[PDB]
RNA sequence: ACACAGGUGGUCAGGUAGAGAAUACCAAGGCGCUUGAGAGAACUCGGGUGAAGGAACUAGGCAAAAUGGUGCCGUAACUUC
RNA sequence: AAUUCCUUGUCGGGUAAGUUCCGACCUGCACGAAUGGCGUAAUGAUGGCCAGGCUGUCUCCACCCGAGACUCAGUGAAAU
RNA sequence: CGAUGUCGGCUCAUCACAUCCUGGGGCUGAAGUAGGUCCCAAGGGUAUGGCUGUUCGCCAUUUAAAGUGGUACGCGAGCUGGGUUUAGAACGUCGUGAGACAGUUCGGUCCCUAUCUGCCGUGGGCGCUGGAGAACUGAGGGGGGCUGCUCCUAGUACGAGAGGACCGGAGUGGACGCAUCACUGGUGUUCGGGUUGUCAUGCCAAUGGCACUGCCCGGUAGCUAAAUGCGGAAGAGAUAAGUGCUGAAAGCAUCUAAGCACGAAACUUGCCCCGAGAUGAGUUCUCCCUGACCCUUUAAGGGUCCUGAAGGAACGUUGAAGACGACGACGUUGAUAGGCCGGGUGUGUAAGCGCAGCGAUGCGUUGAGCUAACCGGUACUAAUGAACCGUGAGGCUUAACCU
């Protein structure tokens, strides 16, 4: 049912949902790699391609850009000159999913969630 | 082979001159009423515009006391023959809705100067 | 009486000169291929077996691609056999489409029910709901008509539950033939066909008097 | 109103009878070593694909 | 809509600023007025020269609403403040002798068709 | 009796908004309530928005919603003044 | 009448109709003078009634957002 | 007496017939329109408000019926607390008094996670006899079945005369069941725009975090009724009461004895849906596989090898399906999910620049800018080869015909 619903509704509140997303895009930039779960990490594409495929247009009025949605305050000042070049050019598909299966003796489905370094 | 966005265009019409929210619009229509085929006039400002398919429609209001009627349309009706387009008005919004609760001269629409 | 096969697209208005609009449901025809010919051979019976258009068939069972080799050389979709009654129906000369339609104005549409999940009574039986009024709660929306007293012991069909309903088969009989063009392969009715967009809109021609 | 007889150990068996959650079913073959993994998962070894990542 | 208790003004002469809705009628469960449909009222500040009385019961019909009549085309054509005509319920035909507002020719039941023959343009 | 929303007297006080010791946002300072991951069901408990009629609802305007600030005007009957 | 048997009295007004509201009747089956009687203003965790304002209480529900319910996993009660 | 909680209401129907509306037949002091009124039948159908706790009684207004009744005189592991109902208290009256009134008035508490039968929906095991894929028959079941007012059929039928009707329709309303999103409004916290407070961003332009989504207004996708659409059929079969023919027993008379017909709004077939666990398990088409060895306290078991079809499922990308399973797509022979690059509905011309202007700000570039469901292209990123299950022509008896 649902309606027209098609997003996943995951765990913890809309708010809490938009802050945790924020934060774990930003920061999977200067990590490379992050451990978390399956169904969380399935939604990070759709916040953390669209923040490096920010830099593939070039302009003085792109760079107040990462200010309003996806905000961190460190790639600001490295991935236009780092990644918007060559690597954002391909507009996607810079993510790679690893599924891992238990953590440990509880049930929550693992993952990690990783960046591409060399496209060739 | 492939019907929708096609069947409908076979009873649109061939021309219909171009008007935006709160354009003054006086539109001409064909009535029997009860006997004999006249044509009827309705004077008025645009406050809802039509879009999409065959039977979209337009919301006319009289607005020239601040009073008086509103009245509905569509410009591929059989029955509605012309329009004047007699004045390009001047609105900052896609809805006037809001001149359903103004009866001044706060119902007051300038001209677009477009 | 055999069935055309149109499936869903969605309505349109059409006007006359009165200024009337005319609300019409859109159905557009492609009609059958014919694929067995049944006479006399299996429990005395005549059936046409119909099937509808053309399908991609691109990873098909070899149970329906040898069928489909004495079929012909295109595969379509469905089947239905569809029997014949003795003097009424035929499958000699050419195969038949919206000539169907010709004299004969009301119509019924078979297909197939939307999925209603839970379902309920209040909303799907017409039923009335508890008022959260006067300090009442906790039982608002909650079916519990089902007894008296001890006197009922056995339940029959009058009596509404929770639980899936729709995804089965479902049949209109309220439409009417507004306008039939065989060169456009266009069929349009008054009133509105069950289910999805899609799906398979049986539709034959009405054989009440 | 309340339970008034004990379920037997009959009963009791009659709603363990689909108690597996996982069976468990055979797994999937690797690509460059001769290691064998769960279906879509990587080992906890790291080993899937040929690729063997993550590995500790 | 005009339903139970509504308070509204007589496009008939001699029958003052007020008068109450008092039940739909006709069939089962009926609930709400449209144009032309005959409604249960009672009158309560009507002039004292007019040929009705307070207090005593009649029929009226719908003569504005803002659901309007669209009857002949689908086209919705609506009026702006509720108004009711009152019918006389043994001789048929409205008792007044004005009416008010510009009126609709709508009103087509031989029981009222007399409302096209009067003074309005309509 | 419980890592129990209960009980418990004294002592100090801030930006901005505010008449205020009410209340919104926040500084200093403190803290993330000692099970986890998902699904998106009726139903129950809590919230949001609502057309045109209007108390017709119901024993009964219960309940809920509207109003709500300040300055300048304007102020009835009844009255022991 | 918080007092009333016929009694939900009788009659005027208020309703569409009123076992209720206001007033008048006296025939109070049983008001009545500190055992208190009559009487008025501000006020009152006050019973009854009329009109308006404002309203999802209703006409008639319709859509929207959470928690519990649902699924698996953790550590694991009660009447009977 | 180890408790079947008190009256009415709301919710909810369901059975009866001494039939209320519908049908069938009839007498009338029924010439006609109405009216009076009795047999026969349970398919379909039978009102809301005021004071009042009251259903009720009274009243107001409505019906085709608002019929007469049964259901623990149908209502609490269903509700409200008004009647009923104590412990506060009063008015009237009685009883020295402590108490007392099914008198009166204010006030006065409403607990409940299901074991199994009853039920609704939904998995897994077993049966239908080689395996697989699917479409057809139809034992039997349910749904459909009612109608007010007016106008036409008809000033025709009847009757001094006034007045004024059947068949079958249409116009306008309803009950009830059933389906849609095209209309139209509402909603629409994944779209857009404006705005108050305050903190953050050095500050400002400008943009977030929180404040009922802070507040205000539009609105896509979709839901929805406050919107729109629709209905009780012909042929064939067979049926109380009623309509009966020819005719005896009982010369006549008779529907019955011998012998054979008509027929109701009801009903079987017919239509619409279910349905072969219809263990009485039916039919037919499309697809596939043409194998061995050792041991024994064996007419039966336990081991090993060759070779596994057609197909199915898991595992995935998820949805028109959904509480969970089940089930509809698509898994590179790919459009299934996500994204990109656009279009469209929706919003409303931005953040910048140029000019004008004390400045707030306006106008031009600009129908700007932004987007989610609607629509198009695309393999950009992800759905791996396999592995797994599914075996080698398929038990027993009889008849005839050709040999």
């Amino acid at each position: 049912m649902r309606h027209r619903k098609s997003g996943r509704q995951l765990n913890r509140n809309s708010s809490h949902r938009q802050a945790m997303f924020r934060n774990m895009a930003g920061s999977l930039v200067r990590h490379e790699i992050i451990k978390t779960t399956l169904p969380k990490a399935k939604e990070l594409r759709r916040v953390v391609e669209p923040l490096i495929t920010l830099a593939k247009t070039d302009s003085v009025a792109n760079r107040r850009l990462a200010f309003a949605r996806t905000r961190d305050n460190e790639i600001v000042a490295k991935l236009f000159n780092e990644l918007g070049p060559r690597f954002a050019s391909r507009a996607g598909g810079y993510t790679r999913i690893l599924k891992c299966g238990f953590r440990a003796g509880d049930n929550a489905p693992m993952a990690y969630i990783e960046l591409v370094d060399r496209s060739e | 082979s492939n019907i929708i966005k096609q069947l409908e265009q076979e009873q649109m019409k061939q021309d219909v001159p171009s008007f935006r929210p709160g354009d003054t619009v006086e539109v001409k229509v064909w009535v029997v009423e009860g006997s004999k085929k006249r044509l009827q006039a309705f004077e008025g400002v645009v406050i809802a515009i039509r879009n999409r398919g065959l039977h979209s429609a337009f919301t006319v209001r009289k607005i020239s006391n601040g009073e008086g009627v509103e009245r509905v349309f569509q410009t591929h009706s059989p029955v509605v023959d012309s329009i004047s387009v007699k004045r390009r008005g001047a609105v900052r919004k896609a809805k006037l809705y809001y001149l359903r609760e103004r009866t001044g001269k706060a119902a007051r629409i300038k001209e677009r100067l477009n | 009486m055999i069935g055309l096969v149109g499936k869903k697209v969605g309505m349109t208005r059409i006007f006359t000169e009165d200024g009337v609009s005319i609300p019409v449901t859109v159905i557009e025809v492609e009609a059958n291929r014919v694929t067995q010919v049944k006479d006399l051979a299996n429990d005395g019976y005549r059936a046409i077996q119909v099937t509808t258009g053309a399908k991609k068939a691109n990873r098909v069972t070899k149970p329906e691609a040898g069928h489909f080799a004495k079929a012909g050389v295109e595969a379509g979709r469905g089947l239905w056999e569809f029997r014949l009654a003795e003097g009424e129906e035929f499958t000699v000369g050419q195969s038949i489409s919206v000539e169907l339609f010709a004299d004969v104005k009301k119509v019924d549409v078979t297909g197939t029910s939307k999925g209603k999940g839970f379902a309920g009574t209040v909303k799907r039986w017409n039923f009335r709901t508890q008022d959260a009024t006067h300090g009442n709660s906790l039982s608002h929306r909650v079916p519990g008509s089902i007894g008296q007293n001890q006197t009922p012991g056995k339940v029959f069909k009058g009596k509404k539950m929770a639980g899936q309903m729709g995804n089965e088969r479902v049949t209109v009989q309220s439409l009417d033939v507004v306008r039939v063009d065989a060169e456009r392969n266009l069929l349009l009715v008054k009133g509105a066909v069950p289910g999805a967009t899609g799906s398979d809109l049986i539709v034959k021609p009405a054989v009440k008097a | 109103a309340v339970q008034q007889n004990k379920p037997t150990r009959s009963k009791r068996g009659m709603r363990r009878s689909h108690d597996a959650l996982t069976a468990v079913t055979s797994l999937s073959v690797d690509k460059t070593s001769g290691e064998k993994h769960l279906r879509h998962h990587i080992t906890a070894d790291g080993y899937y694909r040929g690729r063997k990542v993550i590995a500790k | 809509m005009i339903q139970e208790q509504t308070m509204l003004n007589v496009a008939d002469n001699s029958g003052a600023r007020r008068v109450m809705c008092i039940k739909v009628l006709g069939g089962s469960h009926r609930r709400y007025a449209g144009v032309g449909d005959i409604i249960k009222i009672t009158i309560k500040e009507a002039i004292p020269r007019g040929k009705v009385k307070k207090g005593d019961v009649l029929k009226a019909v719908v003569v504005r609403t803002k659901k309007g009549v669209r009857r002949p085309d689908g086209s919705v054509i609506r009026f702006d403040g509720n108004a009711c005509v009152l019918l006389n319920n043994n001789s048929e035909q409205p008792i007044g002798t004005r009416i008010f507002g510009p009126v609709t020719r709508e009103l087509r039941s031989e029981k009222f068709m007399k409302i096209i023959s009067l003074a309005p343009e309509v």
